[PDB]
RNA sequence: AGACUAAUCGAACCAUCUAGUAGCUGGUUACCGCCGAAGUUUCCCUCAGGAUAGCAGUGUCGACCUUCAGUUUUAUGAGGUAAAGCGAAUGAUUAGGGACUCGGGGGCGAUUUUUAGCCUUCAUCCAUUCUCAAACUUUAAAUAUGUAAGAAGCCCUUGUUACUUAACUGAACGUGGGCAUUCGAAUGUAUCGACACUAGUGGGCCAUUUUUGGUAAGCAGAACUGGCGAUGCGGGAUGAACCGAACGCGGGGUUAAGGUGCCGGAGUGGACGCUCAUCAGACACCACAAAAGGCGUUAGUACAUCUUGACAGCAGGACGGUGGCCAUGGAAGUCGGAAUCCGCUAAGGACUGUGUAACAACUCACCUGCCGAAUGUACUAGCCCUGAAAAUGGAUGGCGCUCAAGC
RNA sequence: AGGUGUCCUAAGGGGGGCUCAUGGAGAACAGAAAUCUCCAGUAGAACAAAAGGGUAAAAGUCCCCUUGAUUUUGAUUUUCA
RNA sequence: CACAGGGAUAACUGGCUUGUGGCGGCCAAGCGUUCAUAGCGACGUCGCUUUUUGAUCCUUCGAUGUCGGCUCUUCCUAUCAUACCGAAGCAGAAUUCGGUAAGCGUUGGAUUGUUCACCCACUAAUAGGGAACGUGAGCUGGGUUUAGACCGUCGUGAGACAGGUUAGUUUUACCCUACUGAUGAACUCGUCGCAAUGGUAAUUCAGCUUAGUACGAGAGGAACCGCUGAUUCAGAUAAUUGGU
């Protein structure tokens, strides 16, 4: 018997995370955050698409998890279980309260009304801002249409307004396509499991030349 | 709701970061005389002879000197009137103030400018004055030619 | 409003570590030479780290049209704000002076997109040199060979205080 | 039966004490002139009340002292909020990679396994990675805040002491002298200092910004400031709090907020456009409407195609290995699983639907015949439309308005 | 979110020597944990109690001596008239 | 039981809010033999109404008569039946989903003070609501809610119980307005007429024939036209029958 999501939409209180002060909060509904080939190298999936927010509101953990399922279903069917990597980039840490009335409006003992109305935990919710990213997907270059439809269908489970933007970077890295391409050719790039590391020319020679042998020729 | 002698002094009376332990000994070598302008700044590591949290940041006039403490006069603002408070503070919490130092420096030059000018025979123009508006001048464009600007189009960065 | 084109010249105040700073020139449409300077500072604050309290104004002059009795086609590149984002635009006009094009553009944008004067940036204005580089159809129709057209059903003008006419008017003028 | 005791009984009637007391309701009598508030601090068997401080009036006195200031400039101190941070401490938290086996578990090589064997699943270290903190922080604003800007000042010599120093060495208070020619930033001074006696008030409410409890409220509780109360006037049709502006009796001139088709004083004023609604729309606080859709119309972004002849339209074809491999009552392209090749070309898919128990038959993709020029697709936001259901007859103020008297 | 109507002849005062929690590597029974040794170790331990501040040749810790927890009245600070 | 006061303070209407209550949408994993949308809809999300119940205490305490039933008028549509239509996993018949539509109807009884409910029976159908939770100078007084009295539990006792039971006074209209009707001064007295405006009215079913037909393997089984009657409502009349 959860309250309608219209009732918790505007950020009206200071952040209220779980700590040694409020104890006994229910576990957030969503737990998984990565799906697909979450161990693919950076050179396999060079296309990245994001779903960006456009208002300053609250998104509930229940809503986030439901949206996650929708995108996963569509991508698996039309692109294959081994052709994408999806990541959710919004974690719910804000606790919203509730004041029970009728159940707390009993004849025996206690007080009925608005006397002493500090509430009890009732669930968790995520705070988003303008321009914040919610869901990211990386895949090949021939899955443009597939990725776009998945997010467009995903958004119907969130309240508010969101946009879909095709990024200009390479994968999940903060580098533009041309710059990353030419820098890797220069050789100041070392592959890691599902990500990369870069050269910094401030360590000591012996360790740097082992890690990046191709930078010196 | 309580009101103790050190209520709400969590960050004021604390020492800084990477400033702990020994007190620099140059503090104990200064000297004070009545009429000096000092300002109060409490040190958390010394619990004897320390002032209430209100005077942390105020400035006053010494009026008494003792074995290891000085008496300072400061003006408190109660509703609709001022009162003069007389507090005893240990010298570990005080410091000489540079509030009047500019005035003393300026008065010395004023005296000597006036003396020198009287011997020579030209008026003084000694008292200061605020910043007046600028004056006319010329700017050449030789070897510096202007560059044309324009607003930039919109594009997404992420 | 009633606009005019100004060239505005500004500079950073010279200092001991940097005498003779650089000079920046811009072309600004504005009703008078007070809002001209304000627009200059507003556009400069978004490109380079210069205030007005730490800068100075070198010159301000008026640019007049070179041939205000010749008809010519214009193209304008601009950016503006909607209620839910920002966008780029390109429109074309046909008249005799650059200043009027900015006059016409402002009215057209305010009418068709509800875009006030607050939120519009003028990237570039250029008069189309040849005739074959015209793109929009609502002007291609106006440069056809041997143009001519009648004017049917044009009401005659009657004094707004001559009430009670005595015969039926006619619209065949 | 708490019944009856002269129309009176859960304690008769008559006179006196007695004009019994009330922090509680009700009333409180002619005119003009000048000044003009509070619902707040502390205490009370205090919470519908008092004392205390504050706000206010009157009477003056000291000079006309020339001092002052809800302000700015210049010089110099204090702070831990907004923001920011976690490849920085504390706390929360998602994911791979490298190093390791004797840390735990499940296997394999003779489960031999006390084989530092081959696997691996946790756990542990190392370099990285996605998100957070009112009671976390290395950093760190804006607005506000303390002090100073001299004649009661600055410099020179030397008298007093029962204090202090080894000591006329110091510290305070002094005598004498020198430094103004200009007393040492701006602006104002339509209001300087001190004292005496006392009235009312001690239920408050509203608004921009900051903000706490609550689903929310014409709800409850706070900070700086401005208002109503205690206040009329012009505008919002009407309305204590909104906009303009504060008031002796009159004459002339000009405006503010707001308006100029009529009611209604003043434009059926001028320029460029958008909208046709069988529920149009019509001015801040304000008297309401959303998610989602439209080949209604207008403006824009991007990409693809094309006289080697496109999109649309009409007409022709739409073959073989081969009923490919499995699957099973039977499945020959079309229940399902997994594969996804070539020949001939102008062209044809180990297939897009209809269809059979299975075939057959029909059709689509693709190419071709006719024509004579520019199209096709996906997105963005303006007005309009659908979404849009309540009770006496009815309200953009009314009549009415359509290249508007609408935006 | 929590706390008080107590406790202490030392848990007050003075002086003096030492450095902690924990990790690494070793030593008969001894092992995960008993006692001993070396190295590293910015406080991650301790300071009667709730939370915050403060402390390293100490304000902790061990050792030696004591009763400034004494007599006479005044001035000043926070809550505040 | 009493007094001085309070709408600074509760129990009922009215006002703001809509959590809970009721009603309606948007996306589409799936159900539906195959097939998301004939008929439905999880995980999520957007709204509407003031016939439920809450929260607040703005208006009334020198008083606005506080449950239910009886009689009567009118209004709303979120449509039970009646008119005409669009869809189906609509052969016929019986049905289910939707549109224009509030003109016309929506019952008789056993038990309970009941509002609420549950059974019997007829019918085309036995839809949901408002008007100061319509309606007490319109009625009644079964219940709650003064004083008498009995029981059970609690209290030492006086007494308490949103626990059960029995008996308990229901006042005034002639004023103003509103409504139903009836007169009426001014331009001489009369007869015969026109019609601005206001009101408005009809409703449903059954039998025969079409027909044992269309449809269907069978079992079953319609409709328009035509004819004759009947239920509810409205306006008159008294020769016959009955009442007085
Ligand atoms: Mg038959």
């Amino acid at each position: 018997a959860r309250r309608p999501a219209r009732c918790y939409r505007y950020c009206k209180n200071k952040p209220y995370p779980k700590s040694r002060f409020n104890r006994g909060v229910p576990d957030p509904k969503i737990k998984i955050y990565d799906l697909g080939r979450k161990r693919a190298t950076v050179d396999d999936f060079p296309l990245c698409v994001h779903l960006v927010s456009n208002e300053y509101e609250q998104l509930s953990s229940e809503a986030l998890e439901a949206a996650r399922i929708c995108a996963n279903k569509y991508l698996v069917k039309y692109a294959g279980k081994e052709g994408f990597h999806l990541r959710v980039r919004a974690h719910p840490y804000h606790v919203i309260r509730i004041n029970k009335m009728l159940s707390c409006a009993g004849a025996d003992r206690l007080q009925t009304g608005m006397r002493g109305a500090f509430g009890k935990p009732q669930g968790t919710v995520a705070r988003v801002d303008i321009g914040q990213i919610l869901i990211s997907v990386r895949t090949r270059d021939s899955n443009r249409a597939i990725a776009l439809e998945a997010l467009r269908r995903c958004q119907y489970k969130f309240p508010g307004r969101q946009k879909i933007i095709v990024s200009k970077n390479w994968g999940f890295t903060p580098l533009r396509r041309e710059e990353y391409l030419e820098k890797k050719a220069a050789g100041r790039v070392r592959v890691d499991g599902a990500y990369v590391q870069f050269l910094t020319n401030h360590g000591n020679l012996e360790e740097n030349m082992r890690r990046f042998p191709d930078a010196f020729k | 709701h309580a009101a103790g002698l050190r209520s709400g002094t969590r960050y004021a009376f604390s020492r800084g970061f990477r400033k702990h332990g020994q007190i620099p000994l140059s503090t104990y070598l200064r000297t004070y005389r009545v009429g000096d302008i000092v300002d109060i700044k409490v040190n958390g590591a010394v619990q004897k002879g320390m002032p209430h949290k209100f005077y942390h940041g105020k400035t006053g006039v010494v009026y008494n000197v003792t074995k290891s403490a000085v008496g300072v006069i400061v003006y408190k603002r109660v509703k609709h009137r001022y009162i003069e408070k007389r507090i005893n503070v240990r010298i570990e919490h005080v410091k000489p103030s540079r509030s009047r130092e500019d005035f003393l420096r300026r008065v010395k030059e004023n005296a000597e400018l006036k003396k020198k000018a009287k011997a020579e025979g030209v008026p003084v123009q000694l008292k200061r004055q605020p910043a007046m508006p600028r004056e006319a001048h010329t700017v050449s464009i030789a070897d510096n030619k202007p560059v044309t600007l324009a607003p930039v189009a919109y594009e997404t960065t992420i | 409003g009633r606009l005019q084109e100004y060239q505005v010249i500004g500079r950073h105040l010279p200092t001991e570590a940097n005498p003779n700073p650089a000079l920046y020139r811009m072309r600004i449409f504005a009703p008078n030479e007070v809002v001209a300077k304000s627009r200059f500072w507003y556009f400069l604050r978004g490109l380079k780290k210069v205030k007005k309290a730490t800068g100075e104004i070198v010159s301000v002059n008026v640019i007049s049209e070179k041939h205000p009795l010749k008809v010519k086609n214009f193209g304008i590149w601009l950016r503006y704000d909607s209620r839910s984002g920002t966008h780029n635009m390109y429109k074309e006009y046909r008249e005799t002076s650059r200043v009027a094009a900015v006059e016409a553009m402002y009215a057209d944008m305010a009418a068709r997109h509800r875009a006030r004067f607050r939120s519009i940036h003028i990237l570039k204005v250029v008069e189309l040199e040849k005739t074959e580089d015209v793109k929009r159809p609502y002007i291609k129709q106006l440069v056809a060979k041997n143009l001519s057209f009648p004017l049917p059903h044009r009401v005659p003008k009657i004094s707004t205080k001559k009430i009670f006419s005595a015969k039926r008017p006619s619209t065949f003028s």
